[PDB]
């Protein structure tokens, strides 16, 4: 009974990093060797464990989170790292146990005239903690003024349209990007690696 | 603290080989990966070799997969690219880097630890 | 598409005050950000004003800021521009449409951002 990675990989669109999905995964044997060896993903990176010590192991619940980004932008999904995606969009804890996953989507996700339906946030009053998810759409008051329902000088939306165009450059390019995060709770360890089944 | 030493480059005829050696101090443990990036007349770093060091796992690109072959020898803690069958596209300062991961990036920005480059020169 | 309708247009003193009115049926405006333009005779379409699908922001050009006013009902299917001061230099055909496009920066907003173009109706400003 293998984990349905297919839902979370193959999906034909994808969340905007701001509003970033996750996906629970149970009750099934996941390769986690197969998807590292895998040719369609130009990123895999895992921390606090690596593909082979996953396919020894059991958990309650893996979370496969999915979203889309530029290309440039990759570098920011890892533990410690800077920059609007890190800071404002989607946060890894410093102690990150899991998997970052990401494929160029130029082919899927950019079209002529621009693709303006991946958004992410420019400008937040905090940094996100870990695994939070802000969809929140106040004006952003970057000063000491208040902005009272009027954008202007320091008064900014806060999420911005990518606008993903084939020919981009590849460091603004769409990349799907899948993180995988492991969960143990006082219940059955459902999810295994081939070796621990 | 961390250090990559770059060695083994130079100039070879077409069908010849080289062996390109990345030696990795300041490393507590070996929860870490290597990259090789090659930088070609006018083109960006791009990768073509990948190991993740606790897993053993190598990648390669397409183009270098039977010719190129990436290792490891504990002792003195040395990551070898054994470059068989150059081309005279191969023509490259190549770079060795590593990031604090279990596998791999296309994406320079993702590494955070360089070599300076060896200098690989194919041609008649 | 949707339908956009768009009402008020007329005559009017310098210093004087008009509303236009912006009308789509059910979520259109608490779906997509609306602007409003104006285009004087051989001259381009230029941004006027506009408010967020939020009906919590609004964003003004510099010529109108502080003369003019938007606003959306409570239903939220009909956005309003308050047209207070004007000068000669409002007179122009205006228009209402709405966008898909997200931009952080509204000053950046440009009328090929935007479809479901209203009637144009003509403002005169007499001095
Ligand atoms: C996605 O689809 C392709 C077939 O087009 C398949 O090779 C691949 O294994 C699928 N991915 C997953 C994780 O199942
Ligand atoms: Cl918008």
């Amino acid at each position: 009974n293998l984990c349905p990675f297919g839902e979370v990989f193959n999906a034909t669109r994808f969340a905007s990093v701001y509003a970033w999905n996750r996906k629970r995964i149970s009750n099934c044997v996941a390769d986690y060797s197969v998807l590292y060896n895998s040719a369609s993903f130009s990123t895999f990176k895992c921390y606090g464990v690596s593909p082979t010590k996953l396919n020894d192991l059991c958990f309650t619940n893996v979370y496969a989170d999915s979203f889309v980004i530029r290309g440039d932008e990759v570098r920011q999904i890892a533990p410690g790292q800077t920059g609007k995606i890190a800071d404002y969009n989607y946060k890894l804890p410093d102690d990150f146990t899991g998997c970052v996953i990401a494929w160029n989507s130029n082919n899927l996700d950019s079209k002529v005239g621009g693709n303006y339906n991946y958004l992410y946030r420019l400008f937040r009053k905090s940094n996100l903690k870990p695994f939070e998810r802000d969809i929140s759409t106040e004006i952003y008051q970057a000063g000491s003024t208040p902005c009272n329902g009027v954008e202007g000088f320091n008064c900014y939306f806060p999420l911005q349209s990518y606008g993903f165009q084939p020919t981009n450059g590849v460091g603004y390019q769409p990349y799907r990007v899948v993180v995988l995060s492991f969960e143990l709770l006082h219940a059955p360890a459902t999810v295994c690696g081939p070796k621990k089944s | 603290q961390v250090q990559l030493v770059e060695s083994g480059g130079g100039l070879v005829q077409p069908g010849g080989s080289l062996r390109l050696s990345c030696a990795a101090s300041g490393f507590t443990n070996d929860f870490y990966s290597i990259a090789w990036f090659r930088q070609a007349p006018g083109k960006e770093r791009e990768g073509v070799s990948w190991l993740s060091v606790s897993d053993n796992t190598p990648t390669y690109v397409d183009s270098v997969k039977d010719r190129f072959t990436i290792s490891r020898h504990n002792a003195n803690n040395t990551v070898y690219l054994q470059m068989n069958m150059l081309k005279p596209e191969d023509t490259a300062i190549y770079y060795c880097a590593a990031g604090r991961f279990a596998g791999r990036d296309t994406w320079p920005s993702s590494y955070d630890y360089w070599g300076q480059g060896t200098q690989v020169t194919v041609s008649s | 598409q949707v339908q956009l309708v768009e009402s008020g247009g007329g005559l009017v003193k310098t210093g004087g005050s008009l509303r236009l009115s912006c009308a789509a049926s059910g979520r259109t405006f608490s779906t997509y950000s609306m602007g409003w333009f104006r285009q004087a005779p051989g001259k381009e379409r230029e941004f006027v004003a506009g408010m967020r699908w939020t009906g919590s922001s609004t964003f003004y050009s510099d010529s109108v800021k502080g003369r003019f006013t938007v606003s959306r009902n409570n239903a939220k299917d009909t956005v309003y521009l308050h047209m207070n001061s004007l000068k000669p230099e409002d007179t122009a055909v205006y228009y209402c449409a709405i966008t898909t496009i997200v931009r952080a920066y509204y000053t950046e907003y440009t009328e090929a951002d935007f479809g479901s173009w209203g009637q144009g109706t003509q403002v005169t400003v007499s001095s």
